[PDB]
DNA sequence: TCGGATGTATATATCTGACACGTGCCTGGAGACTAGGGAGTAATCCCCTTGGCGGTTAAAACGCGGGGGACAGCGCGTACGTGCGTTTAAGCGGTGCTAGAGCTGTCTACGACCAATTGAGCGGCCTCGGCACCGGGATTCTCGA
DNA sequence: TCGAGAATCCCGGTGCCGAGGCCGCTCAATTGGTCGTAGACAGCTCTAGCACCGCTTAAACGCACGTACGCGCTGTCCCCCGCGTTTTAACCGCCAAGGGGATTACTCCCTAGTCTCCAGGCACGTGTCAGATATATACATCCGA
């Protein structure tokens, strides 16, 4: 008689959360607003990543798609660090 | 002889206050009727679930907000300091809304 | 029930609540009329748009999802609700 | 035999699941076939994008001597940084407010 | 009064009609010149539609005037 | 096993915008995994019917100003001249289009 | 010389156009932006048919969801005559075969 | 004497031309040279198609000729028939161009 | 290279006539001037992105078009 | 320029409901292997971009006289802010009841996929009529008097 | 009130270039048949949305009074507007040279699909302390003399 699963990203927010401040806690409806930003960027990330595929004739989605959505999306500072963020993630998981 | 003060001081008094909190300010039942009459005209025997009601409260005193302070704005260049209804009209024209 | 005779329930004081946190310190004796209709466009234009989504649905019963949908659509999305 | 088992967001270095946002890629309906590089990328934006406004959120909460952070925190840590406020300019928060300002005409003489 | 009326394929027809007349016996006659059934027809005279009830006097139509027709087979 | 005389989607419906290619651009759009039957019909009737009526307007336009052809005058002055279709076309702007011609009434030269 | 084929939506538009009115030509100028405003058009009510579509978890797109979004986009009179037509067109269709 | 005009009658004959017709109103090599000048700041040894130079023109004084109607409704609403820089800024601000 | 100086009076004067502006004072110049290269650095910002993510050398002018639908500013008749 | 009265900020007890954490478990993600097509790379064609030179003429630049508009100052009377006594209905706490949201089986009709083929739509040519342009006269406005 | 100049419009004749139509063909939309599963219909369960009643008290209403600001009127001073004269570079036409866009052919490798296995994230239950209330007190601030 026990509902069904909902998904959400509680869990990755809050260690995010303890990773900065390491004594601070959060609220329910502070944890439904990140939720819904999270959700919300992906979304944007994911539709122009898309259509720029759909642009060049192509049928598939790789790391540049999603760089040169991240430029067209974000202003300077926050487009620079997020580009060198993933810049990192990808070679260090390609390393491994 | 009763002390009083003078035109004004009453008004900053209750900007700073309300501009402080972070509390709805119009009635929950009023809102709610209105709610469903106008939602009457368009399917008859409707149902509604109260977060949809605190939805529509929220979105409506925001926008009510947002456009107090560009009327504010408007009343405010053309050197005056009471607002009138022009300044709505004005704000609203050529924020691009007929 | 029908119901008649609501939008007199926006009550003045409310409308001066509403400017003083909007940063207002004198307000005229027409502005609440004006005030009055366009909430009541306002409301009307979301309301049509959430019935129809509900609509579509096959439902009866208008839920939060549904205003979420229908404020986004016209580009104010809104966020603490769910989706 | 078979080895144990280790996440793709470990060999990234992440907090962010790899293998759910590369699920939602796959399901979206947004290209025919999608690279093995894009969910690490999305991933690392998302968590560096979140741990930014949590920082500026949590920093305004220890202001007013609370522990807890609430909607307020997080609407005045948005709008008082230009580029988070530019990225949300057309969002409205819930329980948000607005910011203590008023304009030098009104003030007393 | 003599009429001009061109078709889709530049095909032009002379009708002889008095100003008095109505369209309907138009329509009529050009069942009896040509046989096409009287729902399919459609009559512009510059660019404006004209009402069957209505007579040609009240439209101030000229001798050796230009009408357009066109088909709408509407079949389905 | 003689097969019949091919006849177009299009001719059944009465239609004269195509119903295959609008099919074709549906099921490679990358909008859904499967695509009904009925769906690019629709679609095609409602494209046919707002061209007619732009189509329309402009011509009448056009008729005014005794010419025979349609330009991007003609089409500006019948879009921003109806209120319904100024409407849908909020934010888009027409290449050699135009203003449409108003005065503010405060200017005009006094008595 | 290999010239690689592209399409466009002018044989229709001329067709409507002299269906509508007999005697009127049309410049090139005015195929674009007409071209143009179909290709805006379908694209905003495809994609607004794939997200209705998609909230209901529903994999399929119908007749359904391509009138509930006309609805949902045009304003008023143009909803109810598009409405109109499309379901007469699809009526139409559906008795023939 | 020399026949003169009151100051006015000009300006409106004008107003009534320009916007009667539907042709640019700046000259295409000046603009050309701006768009390259701004361009170079981004990538170096870039190329230029025509039709890209006509959309930027065209897009630009669509939006000049929006902006300036704006600014002369701002103006009247404070009693008065010249544009200042005060009203494009009013304006802007309120738009919601700038921030 | 002060080719921003290539707008010149007059020009601004007939895009305010046409726009319905009877008077003019003597600063408006300077703030068109400044809206105009605004605007014509973000566009252009915009399309050079495209073109360099299409791993050309020459801009086209449909990622002119690209670039102005982005921000809502949608144009017809350049073959979109 | 001082001094009284009011509103707001500050310190302390206390008690409650939401936050943080421990368990089971089951469904979704990870490891191993194939097979096939999408994309990277090299080579060729030629079209479209850039650069330079002469002229000519319309538009840009500069100067001057002056009339009309922007702005400051002044007087007045009415609408709006503030405080008080009275009336009204919003808010809170329970108790009933059932319509309708949500989940599970099943079974059938509807859409994807493949092979043959033929008529719709696109590229190249051309041909002539609608529209652009020049010269001329009739008409309609504006500004002294 | 009235009449002399300028600016604009309607008309007629002439030339050109681009729009509307004709051929030829190749690739994509039809037609016919098969097969797999998505969803439509029926049934059942349980929650939350609607309705009602009583009580309390905080908020909305109506009224009296005073004063500050919105609005009209007048005068000054100066700064854009209209017109004439001089300068310059935009535009059109023509002529060369070459870089980079646009296809075409070939091949290696990157990802979808399938099977097996197991552990991480979600629902459920519980304890305890962070903060919201209530009470009292000290300080900043406003208006009058």
């Amino acid at each position: 008689r026990r509902k069904t699963r909902k998904e959400s990203y509680a869990i990755y927010v809050y260690k995010v959360l303890k990773q900065v401040h390491p004594d601070t806690g959060i609220s329910s409806k502070a944890m439904s607003i990140m939720n819904s930003f999270v959700n919300d960027v992906f979304e944007r990330i994911a539709g122009e990543a898309s259509r720029l595929a759909h642009y060049n004739k192509r049928s598939t989605i790789t790391s540049r798609e999603i760089q040169t959505a991240v430029r067209l999306l974000l202003p300077g500072e926050l487009a620079k660090h997020a580009v060198s963020e993933g810049t990192k993630a990808v070679t260090c998981y390609t390393s491994a | 002889k009763p002390h009083r003060y003078r035109p004004g001081t009453v008004a900053l008094r209750e900007i700073r206050r309300y501009q402080k909190s972070t509390e709805l300010l119009i009635r929950k039942l009023p809102f709610q009727r209105l709610v469903r009459e106008i939602a009457q005209d368009f399917k008859t025997d409707l149902r509604f679930q109260s977060s949809a009601v605190m939805a529509l409260q929220e979105a409506s005193e925001a926008y009510l907000v947002a456009l107090f302070e560009d009327t504010n704005l408007c009343a405010i260049h053309a050197k005056r300091v009471t607002i009138m209804p022009k300044d709505i009209q004005l704000a609203r024209r050529i924020r691009g809304e007929r | 029930k029908v119901l008649r005779d609501n939008i007199q329930g926006i009550t003045k004081p409310a409308i001066r609540r509403l400017a003083r946190r909007g940063g207002v310190k004198r307000i005229s004796g027409l502005i609440y009329e004006e005030t009055r209709g366009v909430l009541k466009v306002f409301l009307e234009n979301v309301i049509r748009d959430a019935v129809t989504y509900t609509e579509h649905a096959k439902r009866k019963t208008v839920t939060a999802m549904d205003v979420v949908y229908a404020l986004k659509r016209q580009g104010r999305t809104l966020y603490g609700f769910g989706g | 035999t078979r080895a144990k088992a280790k996440t793709r967001s470990s060999r990234a270095g992440l907090q962010f699941p790899v293998g759910r946002v590369h699920r939602l890629l796959r399901k979206g309906n947004y290209a025919e076939r999608v690279g093995a590089g894009a969910p690490v990328y999305l991933a690392a934006v998302l968590e560096y994008l979140t741990a930014e406004i949590l920082e500026l959120a949590g920093n305004a909460a220890r202001d007013n001597k609370k522990t807890r952070i609430i909607p307020r925190h997080l609407q005045l840590a948005v709008r008082n940084d230009e580029e988070l406020n530019k990225l949300l300019g057309r969002v409205t928060i819930a329980q948000g407010g607005v910011l203590p300002n008023i304009q030098s005409v009104l003030l007393p003489k | 009064m003599q009429i001009f009326v061109k078709t889709l394929t530049g095909k032009t027809i002379t009708l002889e009609v008095e100003p008095s007349d109505t369209i309907e016996n138009v329509k009529a006659k050009i069942q009896d010149k040509e046989g096409i059934p009287p729902d399919q027809q459609r009559l512009i005279f510059a660019g404006k539609q004209l009402e069957d009830g209505r007579t040609l006097s009240d439209y101030n139509i000229q001798k050796e005037s230009t009408l357009h027709l066109v088909l709408r087979l509407r079949g389905c």
